[PDB]
């Protein structure tokens, strides 16, 4: 099996 | 918008990884020698350092790198897979104590996450919870110099 990415954290809190 | 920290999954396990100096790092005891998924198929580890419980991949798309701490402080902050920020006093090279101990379940699935200095730079990766009767009072972590030397 492979490791998958299921989400992300941005430290600064920067909004899209 | 990019993230320094990725929430990751395996079939049996769930953990974090932290991007630093262009490498995406996490704990061996989570990822093993496993590859990382990408839209072009699996990517192989660039680093595997069982001695230190550390593996690295190339930084994924949608990621940002953390700067290593040159700053020195012993006031650390551990970021969990829910984006909670947990204050931790640094004791030794690879040890630190929670200012407010927590049930161990609160740290669950967060190994591979970053310990940050006051400037938000990388001090180490959260390695393991030191428990007493279910309460986590301290944490082991992989110092960031271990990453730098591995490179
Ligand atoms: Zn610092």
């Amino acid at each position: 099996g492979s490791v998958v990415i299921v989400g992300r954290i941005v430290l600064s809190g920067k909004p899209a | 918008v990019e993230g320094e920290v990725q929430i990751m999954s395996t079939a049996t396990q769930t953990f974090l990884a932290t991007c630093i100096n262009g490498v995406c790092w996490t704990v061996y005891h989570g990822a093993g020698t496993r590859t990382i998924a990408s839209p072009k198929g699996p990517v192989i580890q660039m680093y595997t350092n069982v001695d230190q419980d550390l593996v690295g991949w190339p930084a994924p798309q949608g990621s940002r790198s953390l700067t290593p701490c040159t700053c020195g402080s012993s006031d650390l902050y551990l970021v969990t897979r829910h984006a909670d920020v947990i204050p931790v006093r640094r004791r030794g090279d690879s040890r630190g104590s929670l200012l407010s101990p927590r049930p161990i379940s609160y740290l669950k699935g967060s190994s591979g996450g970053p310990l940050l200095c006051p400037a938000g730079h990388a001090v180490g990766l959260f390695r393991a919870a030191v428990c007493t009767r279910g309460v986590a009072k301290a944490v082991d972590f992989i110092p960031v110099e271990n990453l730098e030397t591995t490179m």
